[PDB]
């Protein structure tokens, strides 16, 4: 394993040198040979990549990726000095295919709540947008331009939503995450939509350790914001299990209005979804949660939960 | 120790950070301050690295030829601007020898099968190779550009064909051999050549622990090629030692064939020994 | 198991002493009886001599063929005066088996270089041999006096040649070696001459150990001798393969000569295999 | 080591069933083999003692030796039907010093006490001597008859005066020894009788713990009549310190009578000697004996202990 990634880092290593070389010489021989090499290490890396990927060992995985990453850098400085739009093209596609499945690493890395993997799956896609930046300014394609600087900000507004994991400060990871669904929406990416989901899911589930079931629910907003643009079913199924969890807490603080803003959002998901089991026990919580309402007997608030347990079973 | 090197990096950053400097705000005398400190850290690192083989630390010794490479890279920028083609042909000098240290380095860790330091030695030789292009650039030899090309295209074959031994598929490292032997003959070094041979050993080596004799005939066959043209009989003789290991196995195999071209392998590099 | 063979031994003695007294006594009713007695013994014998060989106690195997020798000798010292000629061919065919299965214990025990088993079952091979001169005395035919003598000289020679193994002197053992094989050309027994590969296969791997590649080639030429002599494909491979390890030793001694004539006589036990 | 005798006594079997398959065809080559081989074995075994004699390990010496009588026995068998002499005379030369190297064996054993040993060394000395007699009878040395049967009859008797040693009745023992230095002495082989002292010398040491301080001069009347032959000063040395040993205790015992004879053999032996050191210590504790004796008021042995102690001072 570790000997075969160097290895292959080196030929990688050596492929940009070597385009240095003839870069600077003049050299079109050099340039093909350049080529021929890249592309040769580009379909093993492709494979390996694939393969630790299957091995579940998500930390060879993403050297495995930051390779490609690297053979996508020397591919793109290759291709926009020999000027053709294929190799632009296969370059291209190899960075956004390695992001794919460098988002899918991080969204598996922050479900698990390994923050080392997940830091360095950001930093892969980084690069990853720097690759993509360079290919779109020197094949000249505003929408792939638009695609890295709204991914690229997504991805620093995801940063700041992991430093705000770390820190602890709710408020300030929801003004983030607000600012990551703009980017996200913007873009229309369905894992950037994914990714943004399950970091809104653990700060769910952190803003729920702390007690703060006024915020989760902020947080909740956000990720049915994100999760009813991209039908992640299962994601949407999470969503309304969270959501029902932190009404629970809701209705144990006494705070029936945030558990009947939560059930607000809970049915919401749920009428996207379709899930049967998901909408009952979702109207089941709903009738728990104007039960307890109407022991604290606040009218205005029961005709809410009337109007949400009632529009829930309407659809169930 | 290692603080030594750190240390010496630093000399290396302080140089480096002054150059950029001097190359914006011009004086000869900050220029030649630069370039005697360049050069008491070229030489301060060089005691230690022509020690580093007898204290057998081969980490160590390759971490000093990375300082000396990295050190290169500033001497040839100061030489290059400032005009001294003599500064130039002490980084060529010093990165040439390190190289040629770094092929010897990389030979032994190949006969380890310890390929950690082979592939760190390799990469060191692709910087050196990188600052050496830097420095014929302005020489204007052609000679030396094909050369680097060659070395960097030879180092990266050999990286593959390590990369395959550790995969096991000992017959795409035999053709990629194949491709390192032609990137050797066209560099024209003898001592690289060597390099390529002590692989080919390691992949026969390899493809006899697998009892693949066949391809192990296949990796003998590029080996006494490399060797034929580098002249070394302490290659052809563990060559020709080898090709025994492979006839022995064949017959092993009961495969009278392969023998025959296994003994005729052991009596091409035993004529060439002679 | 052991009371078994203690037994046997006892049976067989009362076997002997009642046809002693028979003689005094003129009786051939205890002929009778005593041949019974044997027979009962032998027959049950021989199948656990057989068995053994699963079992793999080799001690218990050569033990139960000495039980059956010493129970040819007494039935021969019967059959002799009895004058039935079916009884002597039964213990000659007996015997003959029984000397042949202990040269297939002494392959096994020489292969895994156990010369303890090696000396006792080339004990049993040369007492074994007496019964049948003794016989032969009686029948007339000096072709099997002839053969009797022959398969103890050759075993003697392999027990002549053992000693020089054990007190060290590989060409002292080789020279003896030649002796046997000479030896073993009187006798005429293929399998016997598989004993002598055999053996000159472990003396070759002993030269090889103390690096004397010459007294090796010699040692590997007795063993293909034998071989030629008489035909075993797979002696024939592992000679081949013997002479290639020599070949290879001596390539590391730098011998030229001696590699060459390794791989010549490799090559001509290959030829012979065919 | 242990194989190489293994082989050699197989080598002899093999040469034995030679010869005897030989003789009924009258096959003189399988003879002539069988005599080379029976010559090896004896150079070999010679070469076998010699290094055992350094390794320390007797029982390998005296199975070297067993082997020996057992290939002279070939030899023989061969040489009586040849009717050769000199086949008959190297194989009586061998057993000779074989037989001579045997009684060194013998001698140490005795001397460290190793019943065992002995007894088994005094075995193949009794075989080695069969072969001496057979030679001598077919030959017509018959004066060779009388130095095997003595060196067979003494080694026998050596060994049953060792049996009586281990019964505890030590005058049965040194009934046997007074016949066993008679036998000896019949042919007067000087290295047999100093194994003889050397058992007397075992005789005496045993009879110290028993405290029968006058069968012990028995016995060491024995050991004076065989040294007396050979001269060994140490044997007579050690011949005189026993004297002394039993003098002392016959002493505290009051037996000064047992005491003065002991003297009375001290001086026996250690004039042979000569060793003015010996002469005047014995002379000194004779001295202590006449003290010890006049203790008693015991005046005619007084008188004799002041004979022998004079007598014995006389001698140096």
């Amino acid at each position: 394993p570790r000997l075969v990634l160097r290895a292959l880092e080196n030929m990688v290593r050596a492929a940009h040198t070597l385009a240095e070389i003839a870069r600077d010489n003049g050299n079109e021989e050099w340039l093909e040979r350049a080529a021929r090499l890249a592309e040769e290490v580009a379909r093993r890396a492709e494979r390996l990549a694939r393969e630790a990927r299957k091995e579940g060992n998500l930390e060879l995985a993403l050297k495995a990726l930051q390779i490609l990453v690297n053979a996508a850098y020397v591919l793109a400085e290759i291709a926009r000095d020999r000027g053709n739009e294929e190799e632009l093209e296969y370059a291209a596609r190899l960075a956004e295919e390695a992001a794919r499945q460098a988002i899918e690493i991080a969204a598996q890395a922050m479900e698990e709540g390994n923050l080392e993997l997940a830091l360095k799956a950001l930093q892969i896609i980084v690069n990853a947008a720097y690759v993509l930046a360079e290919i779109a300014r020197d094949r000249g394609n505003e929408e792939l331009l638009e695609k890295a600087a709204s991914l690229a900000e997504a991805a620093a507004a995801l940063a700041e939503a992991i430093a705000a994991i770390l820190e602890g400060d709710v408020e300030k990871a929801v003004r983030a995450a607000q600012e990551a669904v703009k980017a996200a929406k913007e873009a229309g990416d369905n894992d950037m939509l994914r990714a943004v989901a399950i970091a809104a899911l653990r700060i769910a589930k952190e803003a729920e350790k702390q007690g703060n079931v006024e915020v989760a629910v902020k947080a909740a907003r956000v990720a049915v914001e994100a999760a009813k643009q991209a039908g992640d079913n299962d994601v949407l199924r999470k969503v309304a299990e969270q959501a029902l969890r932190i009404a629970k807490e809701a209705e144990k603080q006494g705070n029936v209005e945030v558990a009947v803003k939560a059930a607000r959002v809970a049915v919401e998901a749920a009428k996207q979804a379709g899930d049967n089991d998901v909408l009952r026990k979702v109207a089941e919580q709903a009738l728990e949660i104007a039960k307890k309402a109407a022991e604290q007997g606040d009218v205005g608030v029961m005709q809410k939960a009337m109007d949400v347990a009632l529009r829930a079973a309407g659809q169930a | 120790p290692e603080l030594f090197l750190q240390d010496l990096r630093s000399l290396v950053e302080a140089a480096r950070i002054l150059a950029r400097l001097a190359r914006q705000r011009g004086d000869e005398h900050a220029l030649e301050r630069a370039a005697r400190w360049a050069e008491q850290a070229a030489r301060q690192a060089e005691r230690l690295a022509r020690q580093a083989r007898k204290e057998g630390n081969l980490e160590l010794a390759l971490k000093a030829l990375q300082i000396l490479v990295n050190a290169a890279y500033v001497l040839a920028e100061i030489a290059r601007d400032r005009g001294n083609e003599e500064l130039l042909e002490y980084a060529a000098r010093l990165a040439e020898e390190a190289a040629r240290q770094a092929i010897e380095i990389a030979a032994q860790a190949m006969e380890e099968g310890n390929f950690e330091l082979a592939l760190e030695a390799l990469e060191i030789i692709n910087e050196a190779a990188r600052v050496l292009a830097r420095i014929a650039h302005h020489r204007g030899n052609q000679e030396l550009l094909e050369k680097a090309a060659s070395l960097t295209h030879a180092s990266a074959a050999l990286s593959r064909a390590i990369a395959a031994i550790l995969e096991g598929d000992v017959e795409k490292a035999v053709r990629a051999a194949q491709e390192a032997v032609k990137a050797a003959k066209e560099a024209g070094d003898n001592d690289m050549l060597r390099a390529v041979a002590i692989a080919a050993l390691r992949i026969a080596k390899e493809a006899e622990k697998q009892g693949n004799v066949e391809v192990a005939v296949k990796a003998a066959r590029v080996a006494v090629e490399a060797a034929k043209q580098a002249g070394d009989n302490d290659v052809l003789r563990l060559v020709s030692e080898r090709a025994l290991s492979i006839a022995a196995s064949s017959v092993k195999q009961g495969n009278y064939e392969v023998k025959e071209k296994a003994i005729r392998v052991a009596k091409e590099a035993n004529k060439q020994a002679g | 198991p052991e009371l078994f063979l203690q037994d046997l031994r006892s049976l067989v003695e009362a076997a002997r002493i009642l046809a002693r007294l028979a003689r005094q006594r003129g009786d051939e009713h205890a002929l009778e009886r005593a041949a019974r007695w044997a027979e009962q013994a032998a027959r049950q014998a021989e199948r656990l001599a057989r068995q053994a060989r699963k079992e793999g106690n080799l001690e218990l195997a050569l033990k139960a063929l000495q039980i059956l020798v010493n129970a040819a000798y007494v039935l021969a010292e019967i059959a002799r005066d009895r004058g039935n000629e079916e009884l002597l061919e039964y213990a000659a065919r007996l015997a003959e088996e029984a000397a042949r299965q202990a040269i297939e214990i002494a392959a096994q025990a020489m292969e895994e270089g156990n010369f303890e088993l090696a000396l006792e079952a080339l004990e049993i091979i040369n007492e074994a041999a007496r019964v049948l001169a003794r016989i032969a005395h009686h029948r007339g035919n000096q072709e099997l006096l002839e053969k009797a003598a022959s398969l103890t000289h050759a075993s003697a020679a392999l027990s002549r040649a053992i000693a020089a193994i054990l007190e060290g002197d590989v060409e002292k053992a080789v020279r003896a070696a030649q002796e046997a094989v000479k030896a073993a050309k009187e006798a005429g027994d293929n399998d016997m001459l598989r004993a002598v590969a055999i053996a000159a296969l472990r003396i070759a791997k002993e030269a090889e150990k103390q690096g004397n590649v010459e007294v090796a080639v010699k040692a590997a030429r007795v063993a293909v001798e034998a071989a030629k002599q008489a035909g075993d494909n797979d002696v024939l491979k592992r000679v081949s393969e013997t002479l290639l390890s020599i070949a290879a030793e001596a390539t590391k001694q730098g011998n030229s000569e001696v590699m060459e004539k390794a791989i010549r006589v490799s090559e001509e036990a290959e030829k012979q295999a065919g």
